[PDB]
């Protein structure tokens, strides 16, 4: 209940005009209370409009000012030119840097002057340097210099606090200052006009190290900021990798005292088992060169730091080690030329002095391992490999993009990406050819996308035609079946959809045990991935050819034979310049369907292939094998107990053996921890990087600033979860900042806190950390069924291409392939689900997400005079709230702590209830109707379509199945079953845990079922009424964790809810109406 | 055991192998339990047979 | 390995208690038996499958 | 010798490795590989030669190494092994094998 | 100062905390 | 356009 007051405090620090008003809308819903508002807003803008003074209205009208609502403010400012600098100059007190320009390899990855690298405009390109993010650098700088005044005259910590800040905040200001605050467009892009006689990376560092001095609260943040804002002025390709090298020793140093061992995709297990680490003077020598890297790079505090810590190797020190990994990673992306990063991916020596013994066992295991994947459905005639095309005509919508085409619809043209838009296209020209797949050699090369990590190295992704995707598709989904259920694909295992999170590496270290962990994302371009991989596949193929007696499957079979082959010899197209370089590449990247499984398998044969050599000169078991995306990690378990050089001898044994086959692998070796790319475990405790950074982006994205907004908030949420915590003061500001639109230029309106707080399309933020937005008074459930109001949408050009007749001819083929003939009904239905499926195109989403935001903004700008009887969420909790009565109640600490960097009060509760054992799925995954659309498609319907669908007649149930893609007869045995009906609870479930978030933020670390919890509920049952009790329950366990959360006590709940009240309120638990953006999804793991 | 040809092949190769390397032995071959062992993996014999 | 006649070791003195903190000494053995219980969970096999 | 790949795949689907291990654990075939089977020709002979006592080492699990291992002590003489090497092997495939 | 890293790095060496059992150095 | 084809 901050986030008003810091608006308007930030609305006078920015207008500090003497000619700036601020005029703040209310609403309420009392009618005798609204008229109040109406009648204090038509006096605010008479007023404003004759330039009259307002301080007398607020007496006036005080009622309106207490006990109603604020919506928005709306300011008037006619003095913001030359603002941001004019406040700047104060803090441009210290010694601007100077970049260093011979400290990349690369000259423009230099911070010189953008006249030195591009001399002309044509040149220019902001590519390289742009911070791809909807929010300006004056932005930031207005967001820094309002935090700097209003804690200026802070005391105590508070004092430190804003002192380091300032410190960090005049390095920036003076090295901004020296040229001036660079202006961006409209479209927040910086021009070559604007940029010519300025550091080319100036912005891009700007808002990486406003980022990072807004993260500074302990002395330790102090000091990883500045040494990291002064380097990467200068350095801008080798400072985050020279930085995070350490970890990936670090975590070999530290004893286990205590663990956690996964049981099942969430679920841990604890151990009290003691292992030491076992560490040789190899490791040791490395971690010395390493931090010799450091120094060499100019870093002192960060080495002092690793090496004050190496003192004794504690894991209760080890949270500066994992700060600094995560700090690591906030100095912003690398975006270096296309042609510099293929080619550095595309950097191989290919040898015929290879093992040929090891590749061929490597080929046949492969081969192995597609057989295993698809034996049983093309033995047993599985309906997807009859209907393969189909399925991918179906599935399009999860399918990458491809090169942009030009596309016409009716007399409308388009500049499509997407697939499905391609196939209508092609359809509609007698150009659609399933049968045939392109060649992808020298005379159709492969366009490339990049994929940007910070830290990491640059990734290649092929950009094939979509008949690639046609032809991959139902193969590549049996093999994932296959995959879900083998534990070895830490990627795709998982009993139902969530994966193990915390990694399977703990259960097997012991001191008789060892664990080989090695980095395989530099492994596209290896020689493993050339023809010995596609031609295992293609055996694999051919091997199950002679399985199946069905032409269709065989025909699937073939033409995935010819996707591996056509792959086999392909070449790749990279822009230099004027001129378009067309490069052999016959090896793996991704943007093909099968690349995720494919490199899986290949990398599971390799690590056995190696395994088998290393078996000779040492006894060993194998315990587990992992092969989690960019890393693979083993388990060897010896008959003694492991010594250094034991380690040493494996960790050699194993580098030799990858480089028998021309694989160069850093293998790992320790006893205690691994570090992989999504998480490492250090001390029996694990560790995500907080590596997300806020003020810049990887690439553009396709949606709005509103929407950016939520997602930057998102992104606070996930990085203050795994221990990078920025100020949560300057988020808001940027919250604010990012939600406000101009009404005129003159005029702007500021969203209120209830706007953006309120579960809703339009939400972006929480007014408490980790604490879902819900309220029970009369102005909450008013506003969220105001905004439930605005949610549906119109598209024009959705519109347009569903009335061309390219569509209805994609609509009449989908049909004839789904075995219907002019139904009449049918085909519409089936042409709704494909409109719907268009809207995974930009313009489209982007064009519903604009018309919602602007009928927003003309409700916001008066009092909400809209009343409605739909039902909300909002609503069902203030029905069942006044029959819920509080105790204060205590929990011991009875539970362990894994996740270190956790917050104080989140940590607080997994303490007390525990961390969380298994997931309902926030889909409906396990529901039959959802499990029944799996069977075809991997089309997901939102929940909320699923929940309105599945309490609609039996015969719209069957017409909208029907048009997903479901055969007759499986719809009709699904509506005759009567199925739907015990299917809508898991779909009401389902429903509930997304509009509440139980899936995200902190809530998916917590558990729901702890008997701690359920010890503090006290809900006496009344059966028959699922749905009441499982809302009542919900609700109250969400009472009683935020209350700890915001409180760090707890709360005893009881609610003895009357009969009666449990019918009325059963009427209204299949009738809500309610959303919540997807953009405030705070996904923890990442 | 249907390796039964090739383990006869096998033997008979190792025992003459020894029998004729042995030849050039002029040192007492004097058979003491030594203090340190050579370690021999039972995969290295599974892969021989 | 064959240990040399040569080497040699050192017994631990694994005498029973003598203090018999086990009867009157009431925390000294309540500490003695936490620790005995940490350090046999500790070695308690996890559960698996 | 024999091609690596024709064999493994011989004793991969006679031994069924797979289909035995639990779900949650890792196993198949190794050591199978020709620089193995150089190495132990090169050992027996040499040890034998130089009368250098030589050490049994065996995963008790990997009862394919148990099989091999009775051909090893047909063959070669019981002298020259350790007594704990030759003791811990020959119990292996009695308690594992054999009884 | 590369001789305090020097130090640091003979002493994560020989530290008490990562070394393990040395018997068979013994008997060798 | 020209290309360059490296092989």
């Amino acid at each position: 209940g901050k986030y008003n007051l810091i608006l308007s405090e930030y609305l006078s620090f920015i207008y500090n005009s003497q000619s700036a008003v601020q005029i703040p809308i209310y609403y309420s819903s009392n009618s005798e209370l609204e008229n109040r508002c109406i009648e204090f807003h038509s006096k605010c803008l008479e007023n404003s409009k004759n330039g009259l003074s307002l301080k007398k209205l607020f007496v006036e009208y005080s009622d309106v000012i207490e006990n109603a609502t604020l919506l928005s403010i709306l300011s008037y400012s006619y003095d913001k030119y030359n603002a941001v600098e004019r406040k700047l100059v104060k803090y441009a007190k210290g010694k601007p840097l100077e970049a260093d320009l011979t400290v990349n390899e690369l000259d423009y990855e230099n911070n010189k002057i953008t006249s030195e690298l591009f001399p002309t405009a044509e040149e220019y390109t902001d590519l390289l340097m742009d911070p791809a993010i909807l929010t300006s650098l004056s932005s930031n700088l207005n967001a820094v210099m309002f935090w700097l005044e209003k804690h200026e005259n802070d005391v105590a910590e508070k004092l430190k606090i804003y002192k380091r800040r300032l410190d960090l905040f005049t390095i920036v200001a003076s090295t901004v200052n020296k040229y001036g605050v660079p202006r961006h467009n409209a479209k927040y892009r910086y021009e070559y006009e604007v940029m010519k006689d300025k550091p080319y990376y100036l912005v891009t560092w700007a808002n990486s190290s406003i980022e990072m001095l807004m993260s500074v609260f302990s002395h330790e943040d102090y000091l990883i900021a500045r040494e990291l804002i002064v380097l990467s002025y200068s350095n801008r390709s080798t400072l985050a990798k020279l930085v995070s090298s350490p970890m990936s020793i670090l975590v070999a140093l530290v004893d286990i005292n205590g663990t956690f061992i996964t049981n099942e995709e969430l679920e841990l297990e604890f151990s009290n088992k003691y292992v030491r680490a076992i560490v040789p003077d190899q490791t040791f020598d490395e971690l010395k060169q390493m931090l010799d890297n450091m120094r060499k790079a100019g870093l002192t505090d960060i080495p002092k730091m690793i090496q004050d810590w190496l003192v004794d190797c504690s894991i209760e020190k080890f949270p500066l080690m994992a700060k600094i990994y995560s700090w690591s990673f906030h100095v912003g992306f690398r975006k270096q030329k296309m042609l510099d990063a293929a080619l550095d991916q595309l950097k191989t020596e290919y040898t015929e002095d290879v093992d040929d013994e090891m590749y061929r066992e490597y080929t046949m295991l492969i081969r192995d391992e597609v057989v295993k994947m698809l034996e049983e459905p093309v033995k047993h005639d599985d309906h997807l490999l009859q209907d393969s095309e189909l399925a991918g005509l179906l599935s399009m919508s999860s399918a990458s993009n491809g090169e942009s085409r030009q596309l016409k619809f009716g007399r409308k043209t388009i500049f499509s990406t997407k697939k499905n838009m391609h196939v209508m296209d092609d359809m509609a020209n007698g150009r659609y050819t399933p049968g045939i797949i392109p060649p992808v050699n020298v005379d159709k090369p492969i366009p490339l996308g990049r994929r940007d990590v910070p830290g990491r190295r640059t990734r290649i992704i092929f950009i094939l035609p979509y008949e690639y995707f046609i032809a991959q598709h139902a193969v590549v989904e049996k093999m994932l079946i296959y995959a879900k259920h083998t534990r070895e694909y830490a990627e795709f295992y998982s009993q139902s959809n969530q994966l193990l999170s915390y990694g399977d590496v703990t259960r097997f270290l012991s001191n008789n045990s060892m664990v080989l962990y090695t980095d395989v994302s530099q492994w596209d371009s290896s020689q493993h991935n050339t023809q010995p991989f596609r031609k295992g596949i293609i055996m694999g193929l051919d091997m199950l050819a002679n399985m199946t007696n069905d032409a269709r499957v065989i025909q699937t079979l073939n033409l995935y034979k010819q996707t591996q082959i056509n792959l086999m010899d392909s070449y790749v197209q990279i822009p230099d310049g004027n001129v378009i370089k067309k490069i052999q590449y016959g090896a793996v990247a991704s943007g093909e369907k099968q690349t995720k499984a494919a490199n899986s398998i290949a990398n599971l044969a390799l690590i056995k292939t190696v395994l088998s050599r290393i078996s000779n000169k040492y006894s060993f078991a194998t315990k587990i094998i992992r092969v989690d995306g960019d890393d693979n990690y083993a388990v060897l378990q010896f008959n003694t107990e492991v010594t250094k050089q034991m380690v040493q001898d494996v960790s050699n044994d194993v580098r030799e053996t990858y480089a028998r086959m021309n694989t160069k692998v850093k293998a790992l070796v320790s006893t205690v921890g691994i570090e992989i790319a999504k998480r490492y475990i250090a001390g029996g405790k694990i560790f995500f990087r907080a590596g997300i950074n806020l003020l810049n982006n990887e690439k553009k994205g396709q949606s709005t600033q509103w929407d950016q907004a939520a997602v930057l908030y998102s992104n606070y949420i996930v990085n203050r979860l795994r221990g990078f915590e920025t100020d949560r003061e300057f988020i808001l500001t940027k919250i604010m900042q990012m939600t406000s639109v101009a009404i005129t230029g003159s005029l702007r309106l500021f969203p209120s806190e209830r706007v953006l707080t309120t579960n809703s399309t339009f939400k972006v933020f929480d007014s408490e950390d980790f604490i879902i937005e819900y309220g029970t008074t009369d102005d909450e459930v008013y506003i969220q069924r105001a905004f439930m109001s605005l949610s549906s949408q119109k598209s024009g050009i959705a519109d347009e291409i569903a009335a061309s007749s390219t569509f209805k001819n994609y609509v009449s083929r989908l049909s004839e392939q789904l075995l219907f003939s002019k139904n009449n009904i049918v085909s519409r239905g089936i042409a709704l689900t494909e409109k719907a499926k268009l809207n995974s195109y930009a313009p489209i989403s982007l064009e519903k997400r604009r018309a919602q935001i602007s009928a927003l903004l003309t409700m916001l700008q008066k009092p909400v005079t809209f009343k409605s009887s739909k039902i909300t969420i909002n609503d069902i909790l203030r029905d069942i709230k006044p029959f819920f009565t509080v105790n204060e109640a205590h929990l011991p600490i009875q539970y362990q702590k894994f996740m270190p960097t956790l917050p104080d009060n989140v940590q607080y509760i997994i303490q007390c209830i525990g961390s969380r054992t298994y997931q309902i799925e926030d889909d409906g995954s396990k529901s039959a109707i959802s499990r029944l659309i799996s069977k075809y498609s991997v089309y997901k319907p939102s929940i909320e379509e699923l929940y309105k669908v599945i309490s609609l007649h039996e015969n719209e149930i069957q017409l909208y199945l029907i048009s997903l893609g479901i055969p007759k007869i499986d719809a009709d045995t699904y509506v005759g079953s009567k199925i739907y009906s015990q299917d809508k609870y898991r779909i009401l479930e389902s429903y509930v845990y997304n509009l509440l978030s139980i899936n995200y933020g902190c809530y998916q670390l917590f558990d729901f079922n702890s008997p701690d919890l359920e010890k503090l509920i006290r809900i006496p049952f009344k059966g028959k009424i699922p749905a009441v009790t499982f809302i009542l329950h919900l609700y109250a366990k969400l009472e009683v964790i935020n209350h700890a959360i915001k409180n760090g006590s707890w709360i005893s709940l009881f609610c003895n809810y009357p009969k009666s009240e449990m019918i009325k309120l059963w009427k209204k638990m299949w009738n809500i109406t309610s959303l919540r953006s997807p953009y405030t999804n705070a996904n923890f793991f990442q | 055991s249907n390796r039964l040809g090739q383990l006869v092949d096998l033997t008979r190769l190792l025992a003459y192998n020894y029998e004729t390397l042995m030849a050039c032995i002029t040192m007492n071959m004097q058979h003491v339990q030594t203090l340190t062992t050579e370690k021999l993996q039972l995969t290295s014999v599974t892969s021989l047979c | 390995r064959n240990l040399p006649s040569t080497a040699r070791y050192i017994r631990p003195n694994l005498l029973q208690d003598r203090l018999n903190l086990h009867d009157n000494f009431e925390s000294l053995w309540d500490t003695i038996t936490t620790s005995n219980y940490i350090l046999a969970r500790s070695v308690v096999p996890d559960l698996k499958e | 010798l024999v091609s690596t790949e024709a064999q493994i795949q011989k004793m991969s689907q006679d031994l069924q490795l797979e289909a035995l291990t639990i779900q949650s654990e890792t196993q198949f075939l190794t050591g199978i590989n020709s620089q193995a089977a150089n190495d132990c020709f090169k050992t027996l002979i040499a040890a034998m030669l130089s009368q250098r006592t030589m050490s049994l080492d065996f995963v008790t699990t990997n009862y394919m190494s148990l099989i091999s291992g009775m051909w090893l002590l047909t063959v070669v003489p019981n002298d020259m092994f350790i007594r704990e090497s030759l003791v811990a092997c020959q119990l292996a495939i009695i308690n594992t094998i054999i009884y | 100062n590369k001789e305090e890293s020097k130090q640091l790095l003979e002493v994560l060496k020989t530290k008490e905390e990562h070394q393990k059992e040395v018997q068979y150095e013994i008997l060798q």
